[PDB]
């Protein structure tokens, strides 16, 4: 019920079209779903998502980036206390 | 209580700046949302996706 709405202010929000009586909104919508329904992915593998965090970590360190660095290590550790830890950063590694 | 909206406070912040660390592009209200569809399990690699088309096609139109 929530996921319904999400998904609509999704495409609002990153396709830019407010108005959901545009046929466009409807059909960037029904790919969305489309999209989602379509399963063809692996599950979510934590272990080469803390891989990849902590190689984003050496490669602050190697370019001497300090202050990148220790923030991406603070700000990780952090928030991996307390699944979807890791669904939440695979996302953001796919956009990066 | 009140304690754990300073807490969901705390961690969006976290990832926001997680967030413009790896220069998704995301704000604080789409990166909400797609933290919700992620919560529910959307698949983030169909999520990405969605998200890479939409923003494809928009600067188009």
């Amino acid at each position: 019920a929530q996921q319904e709405r999400d998904v609509r202010e999704l495409v609002r929000g990153v396709a830019g079209l407010q108005d959901e009586a545009d046929p466009n909104f409807q059909l960037a919508l029904n790919f969305a779903w489309s999209n989602f329904r379509f399963h063809r992915f692996l599950d979510v593998n934590s272990h080469k998502i803390e891989k990849t965090i902590e190689g984003i970590y050496e490669k602050f360190v190697i370019h001497s980036d300090l202050s990148k660095a220790a923030s991406w290590k603070r700000l990780t550790e952090e928030f991996l206390n307390a699944d979807a830890h890791y669904s939440i950063l695979s996302l953001l590694l796919c956009l990066s | 209580a009140a304690a754990n909206l300073n807490a969901v406070r705390e961690t969006m912040d976290v990832l926001l700046e997680i967030s413009r660390i790896l220069n998704t592009g995301l704000d604080m209200e789409t990166l909400s949302i797609c933290v919700r569809l992620c919560e529910q399990g959307i698949n983030p690699e169909a999520l990405s996706s969605v998200i890479k088309e939409l923003r494809k096609a928009t600067e188009a139109l």
